[PDB]
RNA sequence: CACCUCGAUGUCGGAUCAUCGCGUCCUGUGGCUGAAGGAGGUCGCAAGGGUUGGAUUGUUCGUCCAUUAAAGUGGUACGUGAUCUGAGUUCAGACCGUCGUGAGACAGUUCGGUUUCUAUCUUUGUCAGCGAAAGGCUUGUUUUGAAACGCCUAUGCACAGUUAGCCGCUGGGGGCGAGUACGAAAGGACCAGACCCCUAUAAACCUCUGGUACACUUGUUGUCAUUUACACGGCAUAGCAAGAAAGCUAAGUUUUAAAAGGCUAGAUUGCCUACAUUCAAUAACACCGAAUGACCCCGACUUACAAAAAGUUUAGGACUAAAUUUAUGA
RNA sequence: UAACUGUCCUAAGGUAGCGAAAUUCCUUGACUUGUAAUUGGCGUCCUGCAUGAAUGGCGGAACGACUGUCGGGCUGUCUCUAACAUGGAAUCUGUGAAUUUGAAAUCUUCGUGCAGAUGCGAAGGCGCUGGCAAGGGACGAAGAGACCCUAUGCAGCUUCGCUGG
RNA sequence: UACCGUACUGCAAACCGACUCAGGUGGGCUAGUAUAUAUACUCAGGCCAUAGAAUCAACCAUGUUAAAGGAACUCGGCAAAAUGCACGCGUGACCUCGGAGGAAGCGUGGCUAAAAAGACUCAGCAAAUAGCCGACAGCGACUGUUUACCAAAAACACAGGAUAGU
RNA sequence: AGUCAUAGGUAGCAGAACGUUCUGGAACAAUUACGCUGAAAACAGUAACAGAAUUGAAGCUGCUAACAUAAGUAACACUAAAUGGAUAACAUGGCCGUAAGCCCAAGGUUUUGCAUAACAAACAGUGAAUACGGUU
RNA sequence: ACGUCUAUUGGACCCGAAACCGAUCGAUCUAGCGACGUGCAGGUCUGACUUUAAUCAGGACCGAACCCGUGUCUGUUGCAAGAGACUGGGAU
């Protein structure tokens, strides 16, 4: 799936001396890369973009609010999400944070990709992604991005890859109506119907809806609420559905759809949840459950 | 109704129609036999044997 | 639902690409009897191998057991 | 069209379900009469699952188990073998009474072929592993099995010495009534 | 008119699915208003997406039932039979009426009356294969210009422009604003700016509610087997009937702002101990999985506070090794 | 309205009993019912384009794989489709056709043109080749006769067409 | 007490259809539950050879089930669904007095009881077989016949009647 | 042998030639041909002069034969159901059972039996003796 | 006279009809007739005869064997140059 790449004529007629000296004096005169960011808590600039998260769908459950209404709650789990790489405006063309999640053994990963983690000094992640971030949002390599990055009542934009269903016809892929079951219709109860329009168009359109293998598609659900965050167990409880099956990782970000630059007064820590007293925290061991926050909302039964 | 099976075999009817004696019974049947002889057919009638 | 012209030798060869078989990159060879098969399959005398001399299995000692033969 | 492989369930084997259960009953009866049978991979995997179910039912040794096996297992010469030789042979084995070895393809239809046989018998093709593995009381596993509620589960003879002091008694025979 | 096809080529309908124009019915809007804001008449811009019911006619014509913000008009061989119908326009049977001496004619009414085709390549949807390299290192080094080592990039792989191209593209109604500015007065708004409800469309999901569930559980009829007409087994649509869990699904549940969102190619940057076999013949389970320092699969045991998908376990398969464990606290 | 009288060519101007009917142009015939809404039926009425005792007029029991309409029950026909079962289809192995075919290495739009272009002109696009699907185009394929016209054309039939024993 | 037939096949891979063709092909014999040669299972007997192997495509064919509705679909309830059985009650108009008519509509059914009765099941015509019903018209009195290969009808015939000839 | 003039063509008309088979002139290939070119074309490279023609073919939905394409595509779905290392004798399971069982007729006319490949059709097989059917 | 080109009569440059006139063969398909023989499970209703009783009638009714092909669907170089499934009509 690539064009024929390069004719690559080698002979430069001896102008190669000028280009080699120009390249040597171009790399050596480029600026030194900026220092390690070393982030502590920072101010909330209104036009500043935060990082995202790689969370794992764990299924759906039932909860009732204090007002007494059932809410469909999916539960996501943050699998040791850390910052693996970094891109910034001086050395790269853009300013981004590269995130990693999960874990894989050394024998289970390709040697070209394992070398990247061994150079970075981070464990071998199973998924690597990146998010565009502002200049003041560059968090250093090795920093965890857990459930505490998000707050209860926040609206997020979850991105997921849909369940695979295989090849289906236009009845359930495009939702087309077919022909009647019993009025003389011959062998065409699930036919797509007319596809072109005769000699004057003379062809089928480039965007025609025809049967195909739907499934595994990157669909984003926009502006979904966060109902509960368990910081100790890395659990976030979104309300509503998340695309994808259970066990597949999904992407999260602050909802840019609801963006007045105020972030709707959500209590978002800007660089990440910079943890104070990181000591006195147990490793995977005999730990217990912790406390969580939740939004309330007003008048779900204001009248009948 | 499927066609194609007009030939219903019967030895009595075959010998009684196209046999030697009905050919010899009438004059024009005898000239039928005579031109079968003039053509040179190895089988003169449907019921000839030896 | 019907070809309008006759297919050329070049176009026929291009269309017949799905019909060709891929070569296998591994084979399990018995050093004695020279038999050839996959690494996940038995190809000794119990399976089809008229050339088997039993040297394919190099050790099989199991004398002791005790049970009730139902007769 | 219902999903059987990919959603753990029984194979369809190109047959209606009543034909499918009857064919599996015939094959499990044949598997215990001659202890190694050869068939296609799909029947071989289905036979392995069915053999585990039937062998455990014979291992129960109860009257209801005999009644259920009487319909499941056809021969009756081999209903005795399942309840006596097979039950005593695998009395302490936690499943996995059968192994599968692939044997290539068959001539009539190029279908993959597997050898399916009972393990732990004279005439098997790989040495079995012991069903139990007596624990060292001076190792980590034994202490984990003391702090947590696990039994000893040691290898045992058919009649251990814990019944010897009952059976030795001449006043516990009842004369045979 | 008869220029094109009689080596015969679907129109005079709707069923599904479309694309485009604006001479705009609505939604978004500006001017003139005989302009009380309402409610109207024009006129100017704007084609994003919306235009529903069915009762009657073979009718694309038309009403009139009553709902909406509205129930748009056209190019589409008055779009669309190698997707569907043949209800009407081409016959063959018959009757009634008209004309005819009669064979017969009727674009007068009726009843009945064969819709063939396995996709070559042009499009289109989707899923895949092929598109090799090592170049010189005068090797930075070594003697016994060949051997690997060190370099620039070359492929591969990963993240992939404040980076190309392309697709989708953001629907409304009623309240609250307001018993209101207005207005003798009845009569009631522009602003949608935001909140509450609904309804579409689009994208998902199975948490709820249901449907289905054919090796699940219960009850039962006939009959064949049954040295017990105890239990169990076969067949009768799974024999029948009832109730089920996973999975799928909608009638269910969420989300649908300026730009959001997706698809394909990709300057760069980074990395490289990468010949690609097995775990089931349709991996779609599984590459964001495993192959013995392995719970990947399968089996076994337990769970009614899972009417069953989790937990333990290396029993079996993904073979494999020894001089401190046939081996992970899997 | 024309019942009785007045007229003209004329075999004679159609009775009790029929009629927008198998057959009535106006047509959605005014009239009642039928439905919320009826041009297709039912029962009246009259204005019979182009009805009517041997082309038999007037209705009836029973009968009809005949035709047009109304109620009850019933249900996926439908609102609006979903799951499952069996057998094809899709994968592999074995056997193994035909329709079609000037040669092809066959892009899009606009224009031109035997007047609807893959092949011409202008501009643009396109790594290459397939599997599985959908059928808008190739005026797809299948019949040198669907319909109209013509022939020193045939054939059969009809008659107060012509000629014949 | 001679002559001819005597193999094999004969609802079929051996006959008639170009075929190992889903078509057409005459007569006879037969066991039980049981009762009819129908229906479900089975006896004697026969068969499971003429493509096989797994699997979750879409789609097609044939079916099962489906919440709330129910002809709203459609030229037209076309196609499906529904009634479908033996013992009792009952039972319209119209009519050629025969019929309509099984009108319509409602009870009673398996199993145990040498027996006045009962058990429990959601379900007792328990599985398979065995009419949808009523009303208004049109046409043809009726049963029949008709275009083998798109029309089974109001077309043809029919008993009867009239006329003409002999 | 140097100058001038002419040379687009359908229907049509006129002129010059090439090639195929056979014959006459006594016999022009017994022992082959093969320097790979020549010519304006038809063509030539095994005479020439005359003559006799079933004398020249991409072109008639022509006829015959062979070979492709579609394409290793469609098809190998009416049914009872198969399993065990075999279209198994044995075992297990299933299907018909007013037939898918048995006995005949019409019709067919040897399609009927024998070998764990094989050298086997070349070999076998139809018996009227119960008052069997026919012939009368 | 020979040679060439036209013209007339011939099939007369070649191939192609629908046709017309005679006299062969075909009722083994199908239509009618004729002779001989055979078949119509199970029930239901009505009328008649005889009854100590093993009889007849109805172009009667429901329904197998058998005959036919109404509607729908499948199939359309099909299983079949007219078939299959389910509904159907007749069945003294
Ligand atoms: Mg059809
Ligand atoms: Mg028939
Ligand atoms: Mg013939
Ligand atoms: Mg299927
Ligand atoms: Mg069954
Ligand atoms: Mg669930
Ligand atoms: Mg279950
Ligand atoms: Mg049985
Ligand atoms: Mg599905
Ligand atoms: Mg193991
Ligand atoms: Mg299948
Ligand atoms: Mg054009
Ligand atoms: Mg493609
Ligand atoms: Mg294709
Ligand atoms: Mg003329
Ligand atoms: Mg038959
Ligand atoms: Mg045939
Ligand atoms: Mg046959
Ligand atoms: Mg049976
Ligand atoms: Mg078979
Ligand atoms: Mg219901
Ligand atoms: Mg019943
Ligand atoms: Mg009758
Ligand atoms: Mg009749
Ligand atoms: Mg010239
Ligand atoms: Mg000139
Ligand atoms: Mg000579
Ligand atoms: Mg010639
Ligand atoms: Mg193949
Ligand atoms: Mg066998
Ligand atoms: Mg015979
Ligand atoms: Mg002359
Ligand atoms: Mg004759
Ligand atoms: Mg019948
Ligand atoms: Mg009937
Ligand atoms: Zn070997």
């Amino acid at each position: 799936g690539y064009q024929p790449p390069k004719p690559r004529f080698p002979l430069p007629d001896s102008i190669a001396s000028i280009v080699e000296e120009k390249t040597r004096e171009h790399r050596r005169s480029a600026p030194a890369p900026p220092p390690a960011p070393k982030l502590e808590p920072r101010p909330m600039t209104p036009t500043s973009l935060r990082t995202g998260c790689i969370a794992t769908k764990a299924g759906m459950t039932q909860e009732w609010d204090e007002h007494g209404v059932r809410v469909p709650l999916t539960v996501l789990w943050v699998d040791e999400c850390q910052v693996v790489g970094l891109k910034t405006r001086p050395v790269h063309g853009y300013n981004a944070l590269m995130l990693g999640s999960g874990y894989k053994r050394q024998k289970c990963m390709s040697p070209s990709e394992a070398g990247f983690f061994l150079k970075a000094g981070v464990p071998f992640k199973k998924l690597v992604a990146e998010w565009q971030v502002s200049e003041d949002a560059l968090v250093p390599v090795g920093t965890a991005i857990g459930a505490a990055h998000y707050v209860a009542g926040q609206r997020v934009d979850v991105t997921g890859w849909t369940k695979w269903k295989g090849f289906q016809g236009v009845m359930r892929r495009w939702g087309f109506k077919g022909l009647p079951a019993s009025h003389g219709v011959s062998l065409s109860h699930r036919a797509p119907g007319s596809i072109g329009n005769r000699q004057d168009p003379g062809k089928i359109w480039k965007g025609k809806k025809l049967p195909g293998c739907m499934g595994d598609e990157r669909r984003t659900v926009h502006n979904c609420l966060v109902y509960k965050v368990d910081a100790a167990r890395n659990l976030v409880y979104l309300r509503g559905q998340v695309p994808g099956p259970v066990g597949r990782s999904v992407f999260l970000r602050d909802s840019r759809l609801a963006s007045p630059a105020l972030r709707a007064s959500w209590g978002l820590p800007f660089p990440t949840h910079v943890p104070s007293a990181e000591e006195l925290k147990a490793a995977p061991a005999p730990g217990d459950v912790s406390v969580v926050p939740a939004p309330d909302g007003p008048g779900v039964t204001a009248w009948r | 109704g499927n066609r194609g099976n007009t030939y219903q075999p019967s030895r009595r009817k075959r010998v009684n129609r196209h046999g030697l004696e009905k050919r010899l019974s009438t004059p024009q049947g005898r000239e039928v036999l005579l031109r079968r002889l003039r053509k040179g057919r190895w089988r003169i009638t449907v019921d000839s044997f030896r | 639902a019907t070809p309008k012209k006759k297919l050329s030798l070049h176009r026929r060869g291009n269309r017949r690409v799905w019909y060709w078989l891929k070569r296998k990159t591994e084979v399990a060879k018995c050093s004695y009897c020279g038999a050839l098969s996959g690494r996940n399959q038995m190809f000794s005398g119990a399976a089809g191998n008229s050339a088997c001399t039993g040297q394919c299995v190099e050790q099989a000692p199991t004398p002791p057991a005790s049970s009730y033969p139902a007769e | 069209a219902r999903v059987r492989v990919r959603l753990g369930d029984w194979n369809r084997l190109n047959r209606k379900w009543q034909h499918r259960v009857s064919m599996m009953k015939t094959m499990v009866t044949q598997l215990l009469e001659k202890e190694r049978i050869r068939t296609t991979l799909a029947k071989a995997k289905t036979l392995q699952r069915y053999a585990d179910k039937v062998i455990t039912l014979g291992k129960q040794g109860t009257r209801e188990a005999w009644s259920e096996a009487r319909g499941i297992v056809r021969t009756d010469r081999e209903l005795h073998k399942l309840f006596t030789q097979v039950a005593l042979r695998y009395r302490e084995r936690p499943g996995g009474f059968t192994r599968l070895v692939r044997a290539g393809w068959r001539e009539r239809d190029a279908a993959p072929v597997a050898f399916v046989e009972l393990v732990d018998r004279p005439g098997e093709l790989r040495p079995a592993n012991p069903a139990l593995q007596r624990p060292n009381p001076l190792s980590v596993q034994a202490w984990i099995r003391q702090q947590l509620g696990q039994p000893a589960r040691e290898p045992s003879p058919l009649l251990p010495p814990s019944v010897q002091q009952y059976l030795r008694e001449e006043n516990r025979i009842q004369q045979g009534r």
